[PDB]
């Protein structure tokens, strides 16, 4: 199980960077990691599949990536609508998927 | 796991529509001949151009 | 795509259940059909996941009495629901892995391994009382 | 089914094919012709 930071608030505009850590049988080895986006009572959106990669109809801020046991996300430039929680999905690390805690975003 | 199978929907769209495809696929040349066309049966004609 | 749900409800402890997933738009062969539990305000623990054709891969947690199947006569995958547990108390989400060709991108040609998730259905509510 | 085992167990013996074994390739006649 990944571990991610907990719910945290902040400002509009500038870039936050959330680093969530793992294993090396997941992460520092296998490259499958994609990040979802959801709202609470809806399901979860596509966020970055590979991470690096980032599909249709999502801002171009977002950004995320990974380095050895540790993926990180740099998100940027926020808004009012961005507050929702960030997952993690990395490689099904043979054949079990795992997930981080989430990051609850808050704004003023 | 290969299979993967179609998917389609009334309105998926002309070409997502499936065109029921039959191969009629003949050999003229395989073997004597056992299916013929529907041509009437004339009288047999010996001896004559 | 749409994905129609039913199957979770209250039962006492000890119960059983079907879960019901009907996909239209696409099948439960087209891309893989994973089984997600996503517990009121925790992470989304992944179950199950059955794939386009016979797969019983499970999770650690789970091992042993999840059991997956479709009828693909009316396009529906099934997790029958014996033995319940404390744990498995979550809202669950038949998902729709991202299928060949996903969302048109410009690099990936038919591997169909693309472990990430598509578009899903609205979730159903499986409690354990 | 009951499978048999009293069965003496000897090797393989060999002939000569000699000329045998040549068949009609097809169902057409053909005469006074080497095809």
């Amino acid at each position: 199980v990944l571990t991610q930071p907990a719910s945290v608030s902040g400002s509009p505009g500038q870039s936050i960077t959330f680093s969530c850590t793992g294993t090396s049988s997941d992460v520092g080895g296998y490259n499958y990691v994609s990040w979802y986006q959801q709202y609470p009572g809806k399901a979860p959106k596509l966020l970055i599949y590979d991470v690096t990669n980032r599909p249709s109809g999502v801002s171009d801020r977002f950004s995320g990536s990974k380095s050895g046991n540790t993926a990180s996300l740099t998100i940027s430039g926020l808004q009012a609508e961005d507050e929702a929680d960030y997952y993690c999905s990395s490689f099904t690390s043979s054949n079990t998927r795992v997930f981080g805690t989430g990051t609850k975003v808050t704004v003023l | 796991f290969p299979l993967q199978s179609y998917g389609f929907q009334p309105t998926n769209g002309v070409g997502y529509q499936p065109y029921r495809v039959v191969v009629l696929s003949f050999e003229l040349l395989h073997a004597p001949a056992t299916v013929c066309g529907p041509k009437k049966s004339t009288n047999l004609v010996k001896n004559k151009c | 795509v749409q994905l129609v749900e039913s199957g979770g409800g209250l039962i006492q402890a000890g119960g059983s259940l079907r879960l019901s997933c009907a996909a239209s738009g696409f099948g439960v062969r087209n891309n893989y059909m994973s089984w997600v539990r996503q517990a009121p305000g925790k992470g989304l623990e992944w179950v199950s996941v059955i794939y386009s054709g016979g797969t019983t891969y499970y999770a650690d947690s789970v091992k042993g009495r999840f059991t997956i199947s479709r009828d693909n006569s009316k396009n529906t995958v099934f997790l029958q629901m014996n033995s319940l547990r404390a744990e498995d108390t979550a809202v669950y989400y038949c998902a729709r892995e991202g299928d060949v060709e996903g969302f048109s991108d410009l690099w990936s040609g038919y591997s169909r391994d693309r472990y990430y998730f598509d578009y899903w259905g609205q979730g159903t509510l499986v409690t354990v009382s | 089914c009951v499978n048999l085992t009293t069965r003496t167990q000897l090797p393989p013996a060999y002939t000569n094919s000699f000329t045998r074994g040549v068949y009609y390739p097809d169902k057409v006649f053909r005469s006074s012709v080497l095809h």
